[PDB]
RNA sequence: CAGAUACCGUCGUAGUUCCGACCAUAAACGAUGCCGACCGGCGAUGCGGCGGCGUUAUUCCCAUGACCCGCCGGGCAGCUUCCGGGAAACCAAAGUCUUUGGGUUCCGGGGGGAGUAUGGUUGCAAAGCUGAAACUUAAAGGAAUUUGGCGAAGGGCACCACC
RNA sequence: AGGUCUCGUAGACCGUGCACCAUGAGCACGAAUCCU
């Protein structure tokens, strides 16, 4: 805090929603992007139709192919 | 970080200072910040001080010096072995070398 | 010190106070010892009290005398203008003598030899022994200062306002207060001169040495 | 890559979609 | 095992006429033996240790690693200690750190909350201690209420006899040494703090030097 | 290069505390006395101990050296720092005073004393060095 | 200190500074305990009262313990009142 | 510009106090700060204090004595009751043995425990132990 | 030079200069916002004022310009410090801070994507200002110690180096 | 009238740049306590 008044809260609860916006996190839970690039749209769970089968690797440190599908 | 209380110059409440030419290359630096020089030099050496001596037309004739002023950046000043680097302690030191002869 | 009607100056301290240059100080002052100066006179010279001067030896007197075992007073000289004098306030006093080359471990390193742990401390000057000041900091160890008036007073408790440039004055002050201290201790009376010599004290260069002895016997 | 180059080409990409913007209206 | 003491103090505490340290920690003298304390605090005084952390350094053929052992040392009454010491084995270096504690321990006072009764239980104040980036906070709290803080200054806390503290942190606690270090700086600055229940001037009593010092010039030279 | 070590060099400064009388400039006399006093294990180092104790009479000759401490030569320092002349060389017939001197002891105890004369000031009070 | 019963609770009372009035600690190691001797009134002369004084470490490093010292003194009455 | 006096005074104050002074010389003499010196002063932790009077805002002296921590001005001037006392008092203060605050109110300047046995509120002034 | 539309050298168009009309960007950096109070000094410096021995515009006097010794206020800054702050470099402010609250304005929440696309706006033009998201990553960074390696500098040594 | 003035002689700060000098595949590393 910085401006210190008996009667300075407009400036107070502006600086406040400003600084509020600019996070990560409430970025992320008061935006429509946010919400509406989730896959699962505020699921936990979904149901899914198995196209194929897809065999991707591993990262460069440790080396292993892994099994994938496409849903 | 900083590496100096100053960064190699004497401007402190100017904020602009005429730029100069160098003299060994033509690289544009300001003036307060090229390591300057002024040399008394001689016309000639002590080897034909004594000709110019005795095949004078006066007797005690005095010889003119020779007065140039050499104004150097930091790149030409260092590869003519003009001022060299110090320690970190011995840095602060703005003392000119002593003049034993 | 000095409130009693005895332990004053009678006519001759003055005199000898007179003959030694004391009252010549240096040109720089400082602001700890403003108060130990009379006033400055032309040619920048600071002209120094004597009364002060004279109040700080009964208090330096006092502090060597409180304590009854006279080997832990501890006086030190690092310059060679003052190392006979140290030798002999020992020898007159029980004292213990440190003169040229202070050691850095005598007060705090034990496994040593010279390992050492005084009571009092008196040391010629802050200005050049800066170093057994701060050794002496980390016991509890006082210390006494015959300290002129551009000298720092850091670590001191008490600050002599003295002449610590020319041999006279200090040779004099280490035989003054080597008698005022054999004075409260009760060996030497106090109205009686018991005077052997003050240049017993004094301290000289090797070529007036040789000088002297040539024109003496 | 220093930032004054990288920036020098950012700036002719956007001249040239400027230009291409205007000719694909 | 035989003690031979070099100290004007030592020598003082082994002629039997130092009854506790507390005199000691009065005139603030140098504790420069480690056996004195030992010699006072015995079956009560118990160590444990604490961290052991790797520190390498380069050389032109491989890595010189030391090994640094943190341990504390205090009766859970009263005093309480701390030392770092680092060498390369590790049996000496937490001998050397268990001395290194040993050396250097400071009493601690104990205050109330709200009413006096009994004896105290939490700190007087609060009392705030510094060191490095650890700011370390110590807030007296109501009996019964146990230490509540991160392990190792609960562990330090229960070592220095305090029953009760509400604790605060703040910036890197995650090395260990300075956080342990900064928890001995908050709880030596316990002291170093006036109240109003001790305003009266003390009197002054004679020094064990100036009190014995003809016992010193008559045992040695 | 003939550069002695340690070892030569502080044996000869022990034997040259200890055993100062029976020695001389002759190389093989404190040769033969360095066989006796000292117990040596090899010949070299022996003639190496002879040679620097030779030096170190030439040296003592000359002069004082701050390593050793030889009680020969001692204690003609305590005569030179013990002697007591007729004047103490502050027992002056006359001591010249300044006038802020001469002030200054206007107020001190007294108002004139007997063994003082006053001295007139300098007229210019220019005392600091020029430096800039 | 002090309870509802009488006894107290701090084990020690350490001593505080004679010239800034601040607790002297365990640790403050550059605190003196200077002690002065007293002197006789007729023949002036050793008697035996003693007259302790103390300095903290802090105005001892700050160098301005000696006027402190002679203020008490002139307190105390041992530096005469003329000065 | 010179906006709060009560402020700027103790931190005089604390300024002197810690580093070590007899005497401090405030530079202004409005009422709240003598007022509220009366209160330290019958608290007895500072000495006596003087007040020099002109045609101006006139000076204060104060003799110093070794029994006081930190002065300390809360500010701006918040609103406190007798319900709420209690949260200032243990967020406020190094312990509840000790320490005073100082608060004016409608029965004048004292101390928390002079306005909680009087059974008034107001506004507050500052804090000292 | 293997390659040289590059370092180098000779010419050289716009430009560099002045008037008149425009854009409003810099490592526009003391990388440190403004006002006010408090807490160690020392030695010099620029302005104005105050006091005081002596010298000079040739010998007496007055005040002046030029010196010497000191003070006061403002300003550019310098040196040391266990006051104190910081992670440290360092800072007399970057101090007065868990003992946190003197008043007020702007600004930042891991690293990229990115000052990017779009929307708006000004401009002859170049562009200026405002200013995202999807996605990807567990690091990206600051201070400093220790060996390392320098087409860096200083003292030297070596016929497995040279002369 | 005397006819070599006295005392020791860093008595070398002569210069400014210097040809062309690029590149290195990854697998190959582990952090501890005291007597019977
Ligand atoms: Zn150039």
């Amino acid at each position: 805090g910085k401006c210190r008044g008996l009667r300075t809260a407009r400036k107070l609860r502006s600086h406040r929603r400003d600084q509020k916006w600019h996070d990560k996190q409430y970025k992320k839970a008061h935006l429509g992007t946010a919400l509406k690039a989730n896959p699962f749209g505020g699921a936990s769970h979904a149901k899914g139709i198995v196209l194929e089968k897809v065999g991707v690797e591993a990262k460069q440190p440790n080396s292993a192919i892994r099994k994938c599908v496409r849903v | 970080t900083k590496k100096r209380r100053n960064n190699g110059r004497a401007k402190k409440g100017r904020g602009h200072v005429q730029p100069i030419r160098c003299t060994n290359c033509a690289r544009c630096v300001p003036k307060d910040k090229a390591i300057k020089k002024f040399v008394i030099r001689n016309i000639v050496e002590a080897a034909a001080v004594r000709d110019i001596s005795e095949a004078s037309v006066f007797d005690a004739y005095v010889l003119p010096k020779l007065y140039v002023k050499l104004h150097y950046c930091v790149s030409c000043a260092i590869h003519s072995k003009v001022v060299r680097n110090r320690s970190r302690e011995a840095r602060k030191d703005r003392t000119p070398p002593p003049r034993f002869r | 010190s000095g409130a009693l009607d005895v332990l004053q100056m009678k006519e001759e301290d003055v005199l000898k106070f007179l003959a030694a240059g004391t009252h010549l100080g240096g040109t720089n002052l400082d602001f700890q010892m403003e108060q130990y100066i009379y006033k400055r006179k032309s040619d920048g010279i600071y002209i120094i009290n004597l009364k002060r001067t004279w109040e700080k030896l009964l208090l330096a007197a006092r502090a060597i005398v409180a304590i009854e075992n006279p080997a832990d007073v501890s006086v030190i000289s690092s310059r060679n203008t003052g190392q006979r004098a140290v030798l002999k306030f020992a020898a007159a006093t029980g004292a213990t003598p440190i003169a040229g080359r202070f050691t850095p471990g005598t007060f705090t390193n034990q496994i040593q030899t010279a390992f050492r742990e005084p009571r009092l401390l008196v040391v010629t000057d802050p200005r050049a022994d800066h170093q057994p000041l701060t050794e002496a900091s980390y016991v509890n160890l006082p210390t006494i200062a015959l300290c002129n008036t551009d000298s720092p007073l850091r670590y001191v408790d008490i600050a002599i306002p003295c002449n610590n440039k020319g041999a006279h004055s200090v040779g004099l002050m280490w035989w003054m207060l080597a008698r005022e201290v054999l004075r409260m201790r009760g060996t030497i009376s106090r109205e009686h001169p018991w005077e052997v010599m003050p240049d017993l004290y004094f301290y000289r260069d090797p070529e007036e040495i040789e000088k002297e002895e040539q024109a003496a016997a | 890559m220093r930032a004054k180059w990288r920036k020098k080409r950012m700036r002719r990409l956007k001249r040239k979609r400027r230009k291409m913007r205007q000719r694909s209206k | 095992k035989e003690w031979l003491p070099v100290t004007k103090l030592g020598r003082l505490v082994k002629d039997m006429k130092i009854k506790s340290l507390e005199e000691i920690y009065l005139f603030s003298l140098p504790i420069k033996e480690s056996e004195i304390i030992d010699f006072f605090l015995g079956a009560s005084l118990k160590d444990e240790v604490l961290k052991i952390m790797p520190v390498q350094k380069q050389t032109r053929a491989g890595q010189r690693t030391r090994f640094k052992a943190f341990v504390a040392i205090g009766d859970y009454n009263g005093h309480v200690g701390l030392g770092v010491k680092c060498s390369k084995e590790v049996a000496t270096a937490i001998r050397g750190a268990i001395i290194l504690a040993k050396l250097s321990i400071v009493p601690v006072r104990r205050g109330y909350w709200g009413n006096k009764i009994g004896k105290p239980h939490t700190v007087p104040c609060k009392v705030t201690g510094r060191c490095g980036s650890v700011l370390v906070r110590l807030i007296p709290a109501p009996r019964g209420t146990g230490i509540v803080s991160a392990p190792v200054p609960k562990k330090l806390l229960m070592m220095a006899g305090i029953d009760d503290c509400y604790t605060s942190a703040r910036g890197c606690t995650a090395t260990l040494g300075n956080f342990a270090k900064a928890t001995f700086d908050a709880i030596s600055k316990t002291y170093s703090y006036l109240t109003p229940d001790l305003w009266k001037e003390t009197v002054f009593t004679k020094s064990p030097y100036q009190e014995f010092t003809d016992h010193l010039v008559k045992t040695h030279t | 290069g003939r550069v002695r070590t340690k070892t030569v060099k502080k044996a000869a400064r022990v034997i040259i505390e200890k055993y100062y009388t029976r020695l001389g400039n002759d190389f093989h006399t404190n040769k033969r006395v360095c066989e006796e006093i000292a117990i040596i294990p090899s010949k070299k180092l022996r003639n190496k101990i002879a040679g620097y104790v030779t030096h170190l009479m030439k040296r003592i000759q000359r002069g004082p050296v701050r390593g050793i401490s030889i009680k020969l030569q001692e204690e003609e320092r305590e005569r030179r720092d013990n002697y007591v002349p007729e004047v103490s060389a502050l027992d002056q017939e006359i001591i010249e005073v300044d006038p802020d001197t001469k002030e200054m002891l206007k107020l001190l105890d007294f108002g004139s004393l007997s063994n003082l004369q006053v001295t007139q000031p300098t007229v210019g009070m220019n005392f600091k060095t020029p430096r800039g | 200190m002090q309870n509802d019963a009488g006894e107290f609770v701090d084990l020690y009372v350490p001593r505080k500074c004679s010239a800034s009035n601040r607790i002297i600690g365990a640790k403050d190691h550059a605190s003196i305990q200077m002690n002065v001797a007293e002197v006789d009134k007729v023949t002036g002369r050793f008697n035996g009262q003693f007259k302790t004084y103390a300095i903290c470490g802090a105005i001892r490093r700050m160098g301005e313990s000696d006027d402190s010292i002679l203020r008490l003194a002139k307190a105390d009455g041992i530096v005469s009142k003329n000065f | 510009v010179r906006m709060n006096v009560l402020a700027d005074a103790l931190k005089s104050i604390n300024n002197a106090e810690k580093r070590g002074k007899r005497q401090v010389l405030i530079r202004p003499c409005s009422k709240v700060i003598v007022r509220f010196l009366t209160v330290m002063m019958k608290h007895g932790y500072i000495g006596e204090f003087e007040i020099i009077d002109d045609h101006r805002a006139g000076k204060i002296v104060v003799n110093l004595t070794g029994r006081l921590n930190k002065c300390g001005v809360i500010s701006p001037r918040f609103d406190v009751q007798l319900k709420d006392l209690e949260k200032w008092q243990n967020n406020l203060l190094p312990s509840r043995q000790f320490g005073f605050i100082v608060l004016t109110t409608s029965a004048g300047i004292m101390d928390h425990e002079e306005a909680r046995r009087k059974h008034t509120g107001g506004k507050i002034l500052g804090f000292f132990f």
